[PDB]
């Protein structure tokens, strides 16, 4: 709640590049319903730990429940037209794209953030230590600000 | 039978611990002439051989931001006058050992590798690191003590506080009437002389204002 | 509108050489290159084009008071040495949005030595591993680039 | 400009990198490889390369049975199936000239554990195949409901808790006309071919799970065939990790210095996948049979009731389908048990292909599977089987000027071959092919390769001019067990020292592993560094007990103190690690027996040790 | 069963333009749901912040 | 109402009137800064620096007028409410005026847009904390509306 309310720009939601084999309008509706109970949230007072989404109709359809086939015996299926075993079909091939090359180069620049904390140990007294230590400490200076890390911990 | 080590180059043998404790015990115990050197020719005091050991529990990538950070602080605390604090001083000096180099950011904390886990110390009040109690007068570091410190010739006992944010003077206990609590981060958008009420942390709010000069270092 | 009618309304019924900001937002020019703008101008310190269809900056006179010079939104591509001699004090440039293939062609901006801030944005360059501080060895004049300096901090006007 | 980690290659040897290419090191979470149609192209596959075996029908389970021993030998380099019952004999009897009674040894030292082991010893062990209930389940419930069911059915012999007791049990039970099952009442009579069919049955969720009532025939085969390994040099089992990593240095020292300088040596590694499609369970028996010759009838029978049992083994099929309609949006599951007879237009053709080659099969909704073998069950005997190829390279028996060596562990295999001459080094790789192929050992051309001697790999363990690179194991989990403080502390600090001492895992990686259990520990646990400013209930009085103390470092991790652990101390336990450090009050209060909380691992007896609720 | 699949939607905030690299995007569905000032060397620019 | 519908409601009100408030800066701007319809915005600046703004905001408009051929009513329309207070002679040149919104400082920036003031050119409407205040009356850059 602190997070979001340190941002003022919200505008009316509308869909730019839209889910082409799917529910596009649900997913606004249940974007607003989410901002509209946090407003609600933030008019209480004894707000308890956290807060369950009551159930809605784009709600639902957003999450698939009113999209999730039945269950049913094969006898009182078996004459369906089109009943068929799972596609187990091999997926259609896909060319290589530039945006994984990308994905990659970005995860392994420097963040300016400490993403992990770990805690202590004991004392290094022979020499083997040292170079545990050394070594460990170097690789963690190191790591320690890159965007993996963040990935990690999210 | 336990066997103590007072020099200046056996520090670095009982651990990380006990070179934060005994470079402490060196700073307090040199009290005056080092505060002597920090007043008259503070750069050869940034070069002493004795600090050696703390420049190598700060981080090397983030030691010489920390250094300039350092430097100019302590040029404020100089420049300034009339708001001396002797347990800064002690607390932030060994940070400056590096060739500084100009910066931007406010460290609130800096960040010393102890065991591998990285402690914080606060530039301003007391840390886990680096505790004072006023009411006997005794540093601890650690949990273990580090010695005794007395007050020098110099001191405000009425507030301002000129060595804890960069380009920045505090004044005391906050006021609502001004503008209300600030970000560090917003800082730096005031103007020379402009006046804030930002939170500089814990649960307390400070009144800032921003210094019209510039301190400079070499 | 065109290039021209564009900056003849700026100019506002006034000289050429008393306009000390020119904003041309969503105009057209032929070719893909400059048009209009002639030596006249001496006086501009804040120019913009946004969305003026501009292949390439071959026709920018020389604006020397040109401090403020944004290129954004456009597809401009080609060799920079026309805006390192033609304004040798640009201050701060903006090429958010345009279409540039890797550093070789980026390297002409360091002739300007008073370029305190490089934004660059939605770009071809900007998918290399370490963009940012490769940026900044081919360009150590500059301060802040896309509005973050070397050690991220927002830059204050 | 833009990253490429393999380019690290370009510089550094592939060999050192080789952690590189392992992308898990952990359990992936799909869990691919497991179903039904896997077991429908296993069979197809095991009964395809037995294609000229003779055909036959069974007397017992009124199955087919396909039998390719001594069938025509391959033309073709494609796999064959097609394993000579002499030439095997042969192999084994040039193996013991070459070690001479070591067969003998391995009897004479296992007769005692087949006579000593109890009935519990078949507790142990993973998911076991419950013929009371038709499904998957630990091995002690499935040991107390046959012991039951048994008993109710009057053969009691297995209460005096002798192992060969109870098989005399299913002995008797399995000659038995028909049994009875009581669940809860509900009563089921299993005749004697359902019985039997059940009882040689092969559950698939080690992919293949048999019953019970071949789980110490099973142990006792390969009981003795880990005996003949060990006496066995070439054999990768059960060795552990320095002495596999000495193995390949030994074997390339034997094969490369003792040799001129102008005989060229060659090394070939090669990968035997699927390496259970042509071993066939009456080659095995044969084998058995020639290990025990001269020796008490009892032991004969007992050891070779193994092969004879799995040679009519029977493949359950999965737990069945599912099949969707999107249409109607509906979905529907099929089990295994209607496969046999149901319409083959809902299948794709590659299923429908599969399921008319299996249909002639399914017995009962269990094909029948008599050639091949399933994973894990008989690996040793495997590696007999492979070392004995090897031995019957050496120079007396190739009688050639060329020889070989090498090592097999029933999962790769490396072979170094040396000759005066390329086509010496090509005679012998090809006279090594031919003879490992009519035993009926394939080696796969497709994942093997050939390089000068000194560089090459064997089960993961990669070697480069004698330095080797194991990389056999998986990296534990460094959690919270979940039974106390010191109880979790203890195991799971001797896991990792264990881990470090064997497993090859570096000394920086442990420290690593360290620290995330102190963090798993301390936040699973809530107890927290006095120091620290974390904030929690348990913190309260942890606090207090941070002040009380007048030593930080003599408490516990549990009890907020400091971790004092490294490398170099962790065998010792954390209540001994700190006895001294201890305030004298804390250890009194500590360890006071009238505590009212209390009424392998190596740890002391505290009163942070407790029984969960 | 450890295996019982958990349907949830989420929904993560941006501000790359999927009208760039549209084929990257085709399992999800953008809105634009609002606006953030960004410094720039020409001042405080809005650029559009999509979900 | 809340300080945050507080200042769209000034800024409304500001723009519903543009013509008599131009006129009144461009001859009596006194008696524009004492209107009495700019007494909320005043209550949300805090009352130790008021007068501060009002100063820098009153030269500003000095040098406005002073200069001629660089009139910017965008500026004008976001500077004009902190004008409205006893306005005590300062020299720093402000460059965030602190803007209390329900405990939480916002400032604005007196160059460019800010979050709390946000207008956008191309489409030459205008916002406040997100929320829409309205849009200016013309079109040309020379002070016409007849196109």
């Amino acid at each position: 709640i602190k997070c979001m309310k340190t941002f003022f720009g919200w505008k009316e939601p509308n869909i730019i590049k839209p889910h082409e084999k799917g529910i596009n309008p649900n997913y606004l509706l249940t974007w607003k319903q989410v901002l509209a109970e946090l407003q609600d949230i933030k008019n209480e007072e004894k707000i308890p730990r956290t807060k369950n989404m009551k159930k809605t109709s784009q709600l639902k359809w957003a999450l698939g429940e009113n999209m999730a086939p039945e269950k049913v015996d094969f006898e009182d299926c078996k004459d369906v037209n089109d009943l068929k075993q799972y596609d187990s079909d091999e997926p259609e091939p896909r060319s290589l794209a530039c945006w994984i090359q990308s994905e990659f180069n970005k995860a392994c620049e420097l963040t300016d953030s400490s993403w992990v904390e770990l805690d202590e140990i004991g004392e290094d007294v022979a020499p083997i230590e040292h170079i545990a230590s050394m070594r460990r400490n170097y690789f963690t200076a190191e790591v320690s600000h890159c965007r993996a890390t963040e990935y990690i911990m999210k | 039978l336990t066997i103590t080590y007072s020099s200046s180059m056996m520090w670095e043998i009982n651990g990380p611990e006990s070179v934060l404790v005994n470079t402490y015990q060196w700073i307090i115990r040199n009290w005056e002439n080092v505060k002597i050197q920090w007043s008259q020719d503070p750069t050869m005091l940034y070069n002493k051989m004795e600090f050696e050991p703390f420049q190598s529990l700060v981080p090397k990538a983030a030691r010489g931001q920390y250094s300039g950070f350092v430097r100019v602080l302590f040029q404020q605390m100089r420049d300034v006058l009339g708001t001396f604090d002797t347990v800064q001083i002690i607390k932030l000096l060994p940070f400056a050992a590096a060739p500084p180099e100009q910066s931007r950011m406010q460290f609130s904390s800096l960040t010393v590798n102890v065991r591998g886990s990285g402690m914080r110390i606060v530039v301003r009040g007391n840390s886990p690191v680096f505790n004072y109690n006023k009411a006997t007068k005794r540093l601890t570091v650690l949990g273990k003590d580090a010695g005794a410190l007395m007050e020098d010739p110099d001191e405000g006992t009425a507030g301002v506080e000129s060595a804890v944010l960069r380009g920045f003077l505090i004044l005391g206990k906050e006021n609502k009437r001004y503008g209300p609590a600030l970000s560090i981060n917003e800082l730096s958008n005031l103007a020379k002389g402009e006046k804030a009420n930002v939170l500089i942390g814990q649960g307390d709010v400070v009144l800032v204002m921003k210094r019209k000069r510039d301190s400079s270092i070499l | 509108m065109e290039m021209g009618r564009r900056i003849h309304l700026e100019l506002r019924n006034r000289t050429p050489s008393d306009v000390k900001e020119l904003v041309l937002d969503n105009s057209r020019s032929n070719e893909g290159k400059l048009e209009g703008l002639t030596d006249e101008f001496e006086e501009l310190e804040f120019l913009s084009t946004i969305n003026v269809g501009l292949t390439s900056i071959a026709n920018l006179p020389k604006l020397n008071k040109l401090k403020k010079l944004e290129l954004s939104d456009n597809r401009v591509s080609g060799g920079l040495e026309v805006l390192a001699e033609k304004c040798p004090n640009l201050t701060h440039l903006n090429l958010s949005g345009n279409k540039i293939k890797d550093l070789s062609t980026i390297e002409p901006l360091k002739k300007l030595e008073n370029l305190k801030s490089l934004d660059l944005f939605n770009c071809e360059v900007t998918n290399l591993n370490d963009y940012r501080e490769n940026v900044f060895k081919l360009l150590p004049q500059l301060t802040y680039l896309d509005g973050y300096d070397r050690d991220d901090k927002e830059a204050p006007d | 400009m833009d990253v490429n980690p393999t380019l690290l290659f370009l510089k550094v040897p592939v060999q050192n990198a080789i952690s590189t290419t392992f992308p898990y090191t952990g359990d992936p979470p799909y869990s691919h490889g497991t179903g039904t149609g896997y077991t429908m192209d296993t069979v197809n596959r095991t009964h395809k390369y037995s294609e000229k075996g003779k055909w036959t029908t069974n007397t017992e389970t009124g199955a087919p049975q396909l039998n390719p021993i001594d069938g025509p030998l391959p033309e073709d380099n494609e796999p064959s199936g097609y394993a000579q019952t002499d030439c095997v004999l042969e192999a084994m009897a040039f193996l013991e000239e070459s070690h001479p009674g070591i067969f003998e040894n391995s009897c004479l030292e296992t007769m005692e554990i087949v006579q000593q082991t109890r009935v519990d010893k078949l507790t142990q062990g993973r998911q076991t195949y419950d013929w009371t209930l038709n499904r998957n389940q630990p091995a002690a419930t499935a040991l107390a409901n046959t012991i039951e069911v048994f008993r109710s059915n009057g053969l009691t012999a297995n209460e005096s808790g002798r192992l060969i007791d109870f098989l005399k049990d299913v002995m008797d039970s399995m000659d038995k006309e028909e049994m009875e099952i009581t669940t809860h009442k509900k009563k089921q009579r299993l005749n004697k071919r359902s019985y039997l069919i059940r009882a040689l049955t092969l559950n698939t969720m080690a992919i293949a799970t048999p019953g019970m009532q071949i789980r110490g025939f099973v142990y006792f085969v390969e009981a003795l065939a880990r005996s003949i390994c060990e006496k066995l040099e070439q054999s990768g089992l059960p060795v552990g990790g320095n002495e596999k990593k000495a193995k390949l240095a030994n074997v390339v020292r034997k094969m490369m210095t003792n040799s001129q300088d102008t005989e060229l040596s060659f090394t070939i590694t090669g990968d035997n996948t699927k390496w259970n499609e042509n071993q066939n369970p009456r080659m095995f028996l044969a084998m058995i049979t020639y290990i025990t010759r001269n020796q008490p009838e009892w032991f004969r029978n007992v050891l070779s009731i193994a092969p004879i049992m799995f040679s009519n083994k029977m493949a359950r099929l999965g737990k069945g389908y599912m099949f969707e309609s999107k249409s109607m949006k509906l979905r529907t599951q099929v089990p295994a048990e209607m496969l046999a007879n149901i319409d083959l237009k809902y299948f794709n053709k590659s299923t429908r292909e599969k399921i008319e080659k299996i249909r002639p099969l399914l017995i009962d909704g269990t094909a029948s599977l008599s050639p091949g073998m399933m994973m894990g069950m008989f690996n040793m005997l495997s590696t007999v089987l492979g070392v004995s190829i090897l031995n019957l390279g050496q120079k007396k028996y190739t009688k050639t000027t060329y020889w070989w060596d090498g090592l097999q562990s029933s999962d790769d295999f490396a072979l170094i071959v040396n000759a005066p001459n390329h086509e010496g080094i090509q005679a012998g790789v090809d006279r090594f092919y031919r003879t490992c192929k009519l035993v009926g050992i394939n080696m796969s051309k497709k994942k093997s390769y050939i390089n000068r001697t000194g560089t090459f790999e064997f089960t993961s363990f990669f070697y480069r001019y004698g330095f080797v690179a194991n990389f056999s194991m998986e990296l534990p989990s460094f959690g919270v067990s979940g039974i106390n403080e010191s109880a979790d502390m203890s195991v799971g600090v001797t896991v990792i020292k264990n881990n470090m001492i064997n497993n090859d895992l570096g000394p920086a990686t442990a420290q690593m592993a360290l620290q995330l259990f102190i963090k798993d520990y301390r936040y699973t646990y809530r107890c927290h560094r006095g120091d620290t400013q974390i904030q929690t209930r348990r913190a309260f009085e942890l606090g207090k007990l941070w002040e009380q103390t007048r030593s930080k470092a003599g408490l516990l991790v549990s009890d907020g103190g400091p971790n004092l652990y490294n490398i170099r101390n962790l065998h010792i336990p954390e209540v001994c690690l700190k006895w001294e450090l201890m305030d004298e009050d804390y250890q009194g209060r500590l360890c006071n027996p009238m505590n009212p909380f209390v009424s392998e691992y190596d740890a002391v007896a505290t009163t942070h040790s407790w029984i969960p609720k | 069963n450890d295996t019982d699949v958990v349907n949830f939607v989420s929904m993560e905030f941006s501000l790359t333009d999927p009208r760039l690299e549209p084929h990257k995007w085709e399992k999800y569905c953008v809105l634009e749901i609002g606006d953030m000032l960004l410094r720039t060397a020409v001042g405080q620019v809005s650029r559009p912040m999509f979900l």
